[PDB]
């Protein structure tokens, strides 16, 4: 409703100037003590200067798809934005058969998990039967941890480093930070015999260093085995966790890098990197698809529940204390995992605004937020989030992708921007300027040449 | 907004590790930079020159041992320039157990200057076998019924600690010494009645030198029973001060406690002449009695205080310290199961006093408190001290606390919790007086790990109301960097900009290569937008963590403009407010 004018000298700096203005296409528009500025105003009062509806030129904001199977529709959407206009579409989601699972059990080895490791080596079969009655094709894997093995974390006395368990339990092995057991496979008796190579362990502080574990699975797709399917990653304990800035205590001050350290499938170089911020494990999560399972006894299930708050896809079960129930627990998981979905899009410049309104099944609906959310999502029976994309300058042309969280699949949005009136074609008005000159927007932009204004 | 990234300068030594720049403190005299080893490198303290632009190792005259904390820990004090420094890496092992503690240094001139040190919140280590030595006074000032009273004592040690491998030995002194039994002699019977049935009171002196050398050379003999293998531990029990002068050199390898008891301990200074004859510190080695009546309530310290739950052996004090007034504090976020607390030291460095969470509940531990110190003075209003517990609950929190009033005691006043897991609240305090009046009335909490709304990393603003601090606003950084860590450092500047108004920096070292915002000073409190931002790409080409440490109190060269030291890896870096 809005229009105020610097310079305007042609109906794309008019259009430029700001959002309410509007431009004048008519031949003769202006009179010869006023300039051409005055094609340029808001509609109520390029009316009452006389402009036709028809010669009013007022871009506005477009959304345009194209659609090609069906979980994510439309797969690529072209923006025409014009500064301070939305332009709205619908992503359609529609919840497909289940791909199949790599289940990757990564498992506490301080003493007080020794009964659920004894569980836990027989329950190979158990663990592949369950991926196969929920989807088909399942596949497992297996590593431990302990923490990093310096002081205060571990006792570092010599005795202690050969036997961190208690001094009576002599089927103990070294502390460590991380050892991957299992690459991902649809073989049970690889997991019977890989597993049950494996010692319980010890270490001396309560915190444990889990999230460096779940950060080499992230970083280390090729040794852990990830096909391009559901990953699945399970973390069992009955302790809390380091993060960044524990590492002090033991003099490491160099933050976690990211990257995959496995050497002999150990993280050997532990104890030179800090443990990661949560934060900076929930970005190498969503970058690999792995969808966290936090599988923990049921004094740590409110702590490890805010987890969800920073992992988007995630979850949290209550753990037996001997790990007898993890098999239910996965199931329970996956069915929480699936039946929420979230709609987001990747990083954007400060020039673009995105908001996301959700049509859910479940009779729940949200308007106006910075994410897609719906709960109680069902196989085959579609929702529908409405993407509303904001410009707030004339922008240089530019993409983006909006993904449902915990799968592949983007729709790949077009972003260009909208400071160009398509005017009218000049002909019927040949003979054009009384000169060289061409015609744009009823407007006279003259080929260079004397100019001027008529020409 | 008007600090000279143009014209600034680096520091680095040819050789200077990674974590070179951890900590930066402007003292009269050049800039101190922490410098933590990496790997199996030791740390050290570097002194830098502006004059110069050299950065220069420091060696520490007294100190038997340096680890690769070193640098870990820096602080100084406003109003006397003293610097503090901690060594929070002095690792022991006490049989099959690992000690871990910290070793600080207080520097009253300069780093090159004279040099106190002292090992705070440090746990002795005493093994499972103890050889136990009660030397008891037997002077002319004792009552039969205080006598008496004495010998039940050492009688119910031994009842408590029988079937332990205590083995005990006692030692009547006066003018003279008596060995009343040796640990031979316990072991052939156990019975306290029956072990001292034979006592007889001197009556006579207080030497309590002599008597403390015959314990060492006359009563720890392996052919008296003494085990060469066990601790050797000293209890001393007096009702007077020593009538003898001297010293105890031969008996500094036994852990020592004495007791001092009644009407002659009444006044401070006699207690204090009484710390010579015990082990370090005091607050722990030396029990003040007003009467004999409470050695019956003794049981519990000398008995109940002499692994899967840990007290003080890994409190890793020293990790964080400050140092106001003449004032040192540091922290020990070890203490209780890393539940945490900070250490009230006594300023010759031989003294210390815990205080912790209360009540222990098993919601506090592996809170980290201590994890940052920082005074909030005051001259008007109490003057408190801020402890961050970056862990509690895996959300991290802040408890204020009120510095002892009179004659009474350090007071915990407030408590403020941190409300995302993971954030690190608290991981990072600093206190503001912004009109320079004496009053600190804001209070800086960053949690450098905040995720959301991409930005990493959190500095909230807490103003000083009556009741409590209560939250004013928050100090806004860049959005673009979801892991900048944006609060790792904050620090008050003083005033940069000439309007009488300190000012803040906040560091984010992990926005790409690093940055530092500048907040200033306004009428009422600090601005919530910056005046400035510095990227460390524009500092130097390759650097790192820039911002990882900022101070910025000093005018380095007397020119007039304020100096602001920035930390980045490997690096050290001056820049210059100018108009
Ligand atoms: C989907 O978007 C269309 C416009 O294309 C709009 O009419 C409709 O309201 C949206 N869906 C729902 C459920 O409102
Ligand atoms: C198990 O999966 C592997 C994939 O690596 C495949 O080669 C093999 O044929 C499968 N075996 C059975 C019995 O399904
Ligand atoms: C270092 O050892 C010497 C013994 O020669 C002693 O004088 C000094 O106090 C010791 N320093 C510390 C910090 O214990
Ligand atoms: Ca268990
Ligand atoms: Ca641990
Ligand atoms: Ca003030
Ligand atoms: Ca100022
Ligand atoms: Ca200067
Ligand atoms: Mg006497």
């Amino acid at each position: 409703q809005e229009c105020t004018k610097f310079k305007v000298s042609s109906c794309r700096e008019c259009i430029e100037s700001g959002p309410g203005c509007t431009w004048c296409q008519k031949l003769n528009f202006t009179g010869p003590g006023d300039p051409d500025s005055i094609r340029c105003d808001t509609r109520p009062q390029l009316l009452m200067r006389g402009c036709a509806a028809d010669d009013i030129m007022d871009p506005t904001s477009l959304a345009e798809t194209q659609e090609d199977q069906k979980q994510l529709s439309p797969q690529k959407v072209t923006l025409y934005l014009r500064p301070g206009q939305a332009a709205a579409f619908n992503v359609t989601f529609r919840r497909a058969k289940g791909y199949p699972i790599d289940l990757y059990y990564l498992m506490d080895l301080s003493y007080s998990m020794l009964d659920d490791l004894r569980n836990v080596k027989k329950l190979g079969g158990d663990l592949l039967r369950a991926l196969n009655e929920i989807t088909e094709s399942g596949r497992i894997g297996f590593g431990s941890f302990v923490d990093k093995t310096v002081l205060p974390f571990v006792n570092t006395h010599p005795d202690k480093l050969r036997n961190p368990c208690p001094n009576k339990e002599k089927e103990c092995q070294p502390p460590f930070a991380f050892r991957h057991v299992l690459k991902l496979t649809n073989n049970s008796n690889q997991f019977q015999t890989e597993v049950g190579k494996q010692l319980i362990s010890g270490n001396l502080d309560a915190p444990e260093g889990g999230l460096d574990a779940m950060m080499q699975v992230a970083a280390c797709p090729e040794e852990i085995g990830w096909r391009k399917v559901t990953r699945l990653l399970v973390f069992a304990t009955d302790d809390g966790f380091h993060f960044a800035g524990d590492g002090k205590l033991g003099a490491i001050l160099t933050p976690n890098d990211g990257r995959c350290h496995l050497e002999d499938n150990l993280y050997k170089r532990s104890n030179e990197f800090d443990y990661p911020s949560v934060g900076q494990l929930a970005h190498k999560l969503a970058e690999n698809n792995i969808q966290p399972i936090f599988a923990v006894t049921s004094r740590m299930v409110k702590t490890y529940e805010k987890l969800t708050e920073i992992i988007p896809k995630s979850a949290v079960g209550e753990l037996s204390e001997d790990s007898s129930n993890v098999v239910q627990l996965i199931k329970n998981a996956y069915n929480k995992l699936s039946s929420r979905v979230f709609l987001d899009h990747n990083a954007l410049p400060d020039t673009l605004k995105v908001t996301y309104d959700s049509f859910c099944s479940n009779g729940v609906t949200h308007r106006n937020q910075p994410r897609g959310d719906c709960d109680g999502v069902q196989i085959n029976v579609p929702i529908t989030f409405q993407v509303k994309v904001t410009a707030t300058e004339c922008i240089q042309e530019q993409s983006f992708v909006i993904r449902a969280l915990g799968f592949t699949d983007i729709v790949t949005v077009q972003v260009l921007p909208q400071c160009e009136c398509r005017c009218r074609d000049q002909s019927r008005d040949r003979s054009l300027c009384h000169g060289k000159g061409f015609l744009e927007c009823g407007i006279c932009r003259c080929d260079t040449g004397y100019i001027g204004k008529n020409c | 907004y008007n600090l000279d990234v143009r014209g600034a300068r680096s520091f680095s030594p040819p050789r200077a590790g990674r974590h070179f720049g951890y900590r930066v403190l402007q003292v009269g005299n050049g800039v101190i930079v922490g410098a933590p080893g990496e790997g199996n490198s030791t740390g050290s303290l570097y002194q830098c020159q502006s004059g110069t632009g050299h950065c220069l190792p420091v060696t520490l005259r007294g100190s038997n041992y340096t680890s690769k904390y070193l640098g870990m820990t820096l602080a100084t004090d406003p109003t006397d320039g003293s610097i503090l420094a901690c060594d929070p890496g002095l690792s022991r092992t006490c049989d099959q157990n690992t000690y871990l503690s910290g070793l600080c240094y207080l520097f009253r001139q300069n780093l090159q200057g004279p040099m106190l040190q002292g090992r705070p919140g440090f746990q002795e280590c005493i093994k499972g076998n103890v050889d136990l030595v009660f030397l008891f006074d037997g002077s002319m000032s004792l009552q039969p019924d205080e006598f008496q009273k004495i010998l039940d004592f050492m009688k119910d040690v031994m009842k408590k600690l029988s079937n332990t491998s205590y083995q005990f030995a006692a030692v009547q002194f006066s003018t003279s010494y008596k060995t009343e039994f040796d640990f031979s002699d316990y072991v052939k019977w156990k019975d306290p009645d029956a072990l001292l049935k034979h006592v007889k009171h001197m009556l006579l002196l207080t030497n309590t030198f002599g008597a403390i050398n015959y314990v060492a050379t006359e009563v720890f003999r392996e052919e008296l029973g003494a085990r060469p293998d066990a601790t050797k531990v000293l209890i001393i029990i007096t009702d007077g001060e020593a009538t003898d002068s001297g010293n105890i050199d031969a008996a500094k390898d036994i852990i020592r406690y004495i007791i001092g008891i009644g009407k002659h301990f009444q006044t401070k200074e006699s207690q204090e002449t009484l710390h010579k004859f015990a082990s370090k510190p005091a607050s722990e080695f030396v029990k003040i009695l007003d009467t004999f009546e409470k050695l019956k309530d003794l049981f519990t310290e000398l008995q109940k205080k002499i692994l899967t739950s840990f007290n003080m052996e890994l409190s890793s004090s020293g990790i964080s310290a400050d140092l106001s007034r003449g004032h040192a504090v540091v922290g020990a976020v070890g203490a209780k199961d890393w539940a945490g607390g900070f250490l009230d030291l006594k300023a010759d460095l031989q003294d210390d006093t815990f205080i912790g969470n209360e009540p222990l509940t098993p919601e506090v531990r592996a809170g980290y408190l201590g994890y940052t110190v920082t005074w909030l003075p005051s001259r008007q209003k109490t003057s408190l001290l801020a402890s961050g517990a970056p862990r509690y609950q895996h959300m991290g929190r802040v408890l204020l606390f009120q510095e002892p009033q009179g004659g009474g005691h350090w007071s915990q006043v407030q408590t403020i919790h941190g409300t995302q897991i993971g954030s690190y609240f608290g991981g990072e305090l600093c206190g503001v007086d912004v009109d320079q009046d004496g009053e600190t009335e804001l209070l800086l909490i960053g949690a450098p790990l905040f995720y959301g709304e991409q930005r990493g990393g959190r500095v909230f603003i807490y103003q000083r109301r009556q009741l409590g601090f209560e939250e004013v606003s928050e100090l806004q950084g860049d959005p673009g960097y979801p892991l900048g860590r944006f609060g790792e450092a904050i620090t008050a500047l003083t005033d940069i900009n000439g309007d009488g108004l300190v000012d803040v920096a906040v560091g984010a070292p992990l926005e790409e290569q690093g940055a530092v915002y500048i907040f200033n000073g306004r009428h009422g409190g600090l601005s919530p937008q910056p005046s400035q931002r510095i990227e460390g790409t524009q500092v130097l080409s390759g650097i790192q963590w820039f911002g990882r440490s900022i101070h910025g109190v000093k005018d380095l060269e007397g020119d007039g403009l304020a100096d602001v030291a920035v930390g980045a890896e490997s690096q050290m870096i001056v820049l210059s407010s100018r108009p």
